[PDB]
RNA sequence: UCACAAGGCUAAAACCUUAUGAAACUCCGAAGGGGCACGCGUUUAGUCCGGGAGUGAGGCUGCGAGAGCUAACUUCCGUAGCCGAGAGGGAAACAACCCAGACCAUCAGCUAAGGUCCCUAAAUGAUCGCUCAGUGGUUAAGGAUGUGUCGUCGCAUAGACAGCCAGGAGGUUGGCUUAGAAGCAGCCACCCUUCAAAGAGUGCGUAAUAGCUCACUGGUCGAGUGACGAUGCGCCGAAAAUGAUCGGGGCUCAAGUGAUCUACCGAAGCUAUGGAUUCAACUCGCGAAGCGAGUUGUCUG
RNA sequence: UCCCAAAAUGUAACGGAGGCGCCCAAAGGUCACCUCAAGACGGUUGGAAAUCGUCUGUAGAGCGCAAAGGUAGAAGGUGG
RNA sequence: AUCAACGGAUAAAAGUUACCCCGGGGAUAACAGGCUGAUCUCCCCCGAGAGUCCAUAUCGGCGGGGAGGUUUGGCACCUC
RNA sequence: CACCCCCGUGCCCAUAGCACUGUGGAACCACCCCACCCCAUGCCGAACUGGGUCGUGAAACACAGCAGCGCCAAUGAUACUCGGACCGCAGGGUCCCGGAAAAGUCGGUCAGCGCGGGGGUU
């Protein structure tokens, strides 16, 4: 799937954080591919809301 | 009840000790002697009486107890551990051990 | 009212009301709307006056019980010490929960009598009849 | 009555007022919603030994009597109906409502008509012919008697799941 | 296990139907949470040994609970974030809140929260509506033929709810009660005579009478009315001390509020360009390391 | 020891109950053996409860003391 | 070894100061303000009876909803 | 285990349990018989136990019938809830998206799998 980062980290829990950055993105604006398997899909289910997405 | 039975059936520890169970029935005029894995759901030996004892009753004992421990000594099962149930160990099922304590 | 005897002391939490919002032993029956406490006043005073409303004398069914101890501390101390003695008693009625049932008298005499009850109350109330039938 | 659907979401209905449903024939078992509008008028016509058609937007009418009902505790409506496909001759143990009948003489010496058993759990008389209320005549009790389950009556064909000396609708005194 | 609502039934205890409460109840029991493994697919940290520390007063909101009074800018734990140690925009003003983490430069562009009549950047925008109260712009039980939306119930082309017309009757001062109550101060009961219709009746009344109106009944008129809930938005209830007000101006010929769409403004976050440092990898020279340099990626409250 | 303690361990309060500073020479080691509280009926003193008897009977008892967890195939009761 | 103030200062120990001194604290009380509103103050709803009769001319049980910030307090936030 | 069936024994720890019930005797089990000593009773062959039958199928045990009780238990729906958002001064409540019981209803069931032995199928 294509992810896109544009809600900040900021007032955001550990987790998220964390998501946010072991995905590789490292601040707003930031795009990316990624590999339509469950464990890193699963690591854009959790921090959904932070990322607007493609398909 | 049943209790002293199954008492010594848990004291018995199973199959945990490694060795080999070693049940009987005196509580007829028809015993049943046997030896078991008990882990592997199987029975090893086998002296029963039905199929013709000797012609003695208590008597019988010391001999189903060295048929069984015959058995045994051929299947090549050389070690005991003595099962019961709802028995003294004294008389008849003593007399089962002593010719089997020595008997194969 | 009170009770006999017991733990002595407590707390409190909410989230709605488990059972029984059904219409048994009455024909008429009013229900809370608000997440209240209840006092043992606050229903003897019901008691008292539907039981004037009735006359001779009805049949009211009280299905709320106060059991739970709230407690104030003595006036005027600073805090510590302690927790307060057991001031009075409540009943924790959650809503949908109904508290009264009564028949034996006509529509009119529970629409009243059910009135001059809720006027005397912390909570707002709805009067209705039966049909909660999951278990008579 | 009639439905029309069957999922697991239910945004086909509820604002545009249906019931959450199921109904099992018992080798037959579907889930379904029901328009409340209709539920409610026949529910409250026919009730818990009612009985009733369901013709699902499709083409296959049914034979349904009303099993449970569970409704919104606060708003105090329904929100979900549980219901039974009658077979044939063999039914169940009907719910029925115990009633009363005429000026009884035990509320004119200060005594009360009260109904220590509002409902009634039978057992079946055939699924097409159950009866819907009851009628036990109380002229004849004063002030202290009451009418155990033996004493009520029966329409042929019935039984009664219920202990035969435990109380149903007794006069109590005054105040 | 302690509690407890009605009822059965017996001599009440038990026990049956009906029924419910629990931090120190548990036939049952999630969501989550934790250990281990795997890494099946991403990302960067981890761990040890040795040097230098400082800190050991915490604070607020949100969710969990306790002590309190379901008081506190309250206190004592837990848990997330924030300030502390955080600038920048927003919330008029405002450590904590909503957006967001400021390496320098620019008279460059897109956005976030939040906004777009003037103060004050940006639609006095578009369409379907609501409220008329300045609600908006600070509270409640309780009360209201306010005004829109859905739904129940009843009534009449067999004459309706209301307007006016006439009976609103004899038993019977019903009995009880009483100084007298005779429709009407309190206690059990509502039966008959006829009728186009009329009920020991409902109010004002009398110390008690009598007396005046309705429940029903018929003439008229010409048609809808009447009640019991749900709900959007408003009204009353709404009283404190120096000068008033939503930040103000002012707005209802919306600048109020419910819905749907789209355009623009807005930050030190993102983007253009230019440059600097931090780390790293690459290339080069002297002599492995090592320095400066250069390029790329990177980093800097 | 028990809640409070937010289903992992942990966690405060001058929050909510209660207990210890011993006891045991057998109440320990082993071996063997026994089964409990109650209710119903029926029974000399008794007769609510004592003793015996039978039917029921997975814990509604017992564990030296506090409760929680635990326990009937014994940790409970009796002897060598 | 009630070193039980229970990680235990000496082998060994109590008061008083309004004669009082130094060092600090708004880390902490009395004053005021503040936030809170239990108590205090007042207003509203329901009406059970009182008023010969008649709840509401006046009066208003048992109970409910609020205001106000003048009481005694709580809290210890600016000032020791 | 060749077919049934009984004796001993296990995996399974109630969809495998109990009560109501019918079959069951030389073929195993059981009762029964006696016990001066082995051996045993806090007294008693009741139990542990030594002698051995007939006898009985009664009791106990085994089998089968059986859904009255227990046991087990759906789907639907709901409570609560991770994480997204929000309303009310507040007691509390809502929306989106997933996880998701308990109890009740439909029902389901007289378990199911082994090893060895004895004993029968003119
Ligand atoms: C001059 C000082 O000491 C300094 O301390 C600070 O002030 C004050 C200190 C104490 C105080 C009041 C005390 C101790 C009191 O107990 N006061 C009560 C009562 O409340 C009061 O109202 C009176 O009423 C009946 O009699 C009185 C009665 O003794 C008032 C002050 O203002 C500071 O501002 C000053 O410079
Ligand atoms: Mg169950
Ligand atoms: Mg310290
Ligand atoms: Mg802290
Ligand atoms: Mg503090
Ligand atoms: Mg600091
Ligand atoms: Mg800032
Ligand atoms: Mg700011
Ligand atoms: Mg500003
Ligand atoms: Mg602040
Ligand atoms: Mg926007
Ligand atoms: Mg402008
Ligand atoms: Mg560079
Ligand atoms: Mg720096
Ligand atoms: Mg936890
Ligand atoms: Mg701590
Ligand atoms: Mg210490
Ligand atoms: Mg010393
Ligand atoms: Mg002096
Ligand atoms: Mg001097
Ligand atoms: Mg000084
Ligand atoms: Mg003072
Ligand atoms: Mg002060
Ligand atoms: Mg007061
Ligand atoms: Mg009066
Ligand atoms: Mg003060
Ligand atoms: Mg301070
Ligand atoms: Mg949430
Ligand atoms: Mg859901
Ligand atoms: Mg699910
Ligand atoms: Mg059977």
């Amino acid at each position: 799937m294509k992810i896109k980062l544009v809600r900040s980290v900021i007032g955001r829990p550990g987790n998220q954080v964390k998501t946010v950055q072991a995905l590789g993105l490292r601040k707003i604006g930031d795009s990316r591919e990624v590999s339509d398997t469950p464990a890193v899909r699963g690591m854009v289910k959790t921090v959904k809301h932070l990322l607007e997405v493609q398909e | 009840r049943r209790k002293l039975r199954t008492r010594r059936k848990v004291r018995t520890t199973t199959a945990a000790s490694g060795k080999l169970r070693l049940s009987v029935y005196r509580s007829s005029k028809h015993i049943y002697a046997q030896i078991i894995d008990d882990s592997r759901g199987q029975t090893l030996a086998a002296a029963s009486s039905a199929a013709l004892k000797s012609g003695n009753k208590t008597d019988t004992a010391a001999a189903v107890g060295k048929a069984l421990a015959a058995a045994a000594a051929e299947k090549g099962i050389k070690q005991v551990v003595f099962d019961r149930g709802s028995y003294k160990y004294h008389g008849r099922v003593k007399a089962l051990a002593d010719a089997a304590r020595e008997g194969g | 009212k009170r009770t006999k005897f017991r733990k002595q002391f407590r707390g409190r939490m909410t989230g709605d009301a488990k059972g029984g919002d059904y219409v048994a032993f009455g024909d008429y029956g009013l229900i809370a709307m608000e997440p209240a406490w209840i006092k043992s006043n606050q229903i003897e005073a019901c008691r008292i006056v539907m039981s004037r409303h009735f006359r001779r004398g009805g049949k009211i069914y009280i299905r709320i019980f106060p059991d739970k101890p709230v407690t104030k501390k003595p006036a005027e101390t600073r805090m510590g010490k302690g927790k307060g003695a057991v001031e009075y008693w409540v009943s924790v009625v959650k809503p949908g929960r109904v508290m009264f049932e009564v028949a034996g008298v006509t529509e009119e005499q529970a629409k009243e009598a059910f009135r001059l009850a809720g006027h005397k109350l912390p909570i707002q109330t709805k009067m209705v009849k039966r049909e909660v039938y999951d278990e008579a | 009555m009639e439905l029309t659907a069957k999922p697991r979401t239910p945004k086909q209905k509820l604002d545009e007022s249906m019931i959450a449903a199921v109904a099992y024939n018992k080798e037959n078992n579907v889930s379904f919603a029901l328009d409340r509008k209709a539920f409610d008028r026949a529910f409250r016509q026919q009730s818990t030994t009612g009985l009733f058609d369901i013709t699902v937007e499709g083409g296959e009418t049914f034979p349904a009597l009303v099993k449970a009902v569970q409704m919104d505790k606060r708003k105090r409506a329904p929100i979900h109906v549980d219901f039974y496909m009658v077979t044939y001759g063999e039914p169940v143990e009907v719910s029925v409502p115990v009633h009363t009948t005429g000026r009884s003489q035990g509320e004119v010496q200060g005594g009360l008509v009260d109904i220590v058993v509002h409902n009634l759990q039978i057992v079946a008389p055939g699924p097409r012919r159950i009866p819907q209320e009851l009628v036990v005549d109380v002229t004849k009790m004063n002030i202290g008697d009451h009418i155990t389950a033996g004493d009520i009556k029966l329409p042929e064909g019935c039984t009664l799941a219920a202990d035969p000396e435990l109380t149903v609708v007794s006069v109590l005194p005054p105040r």
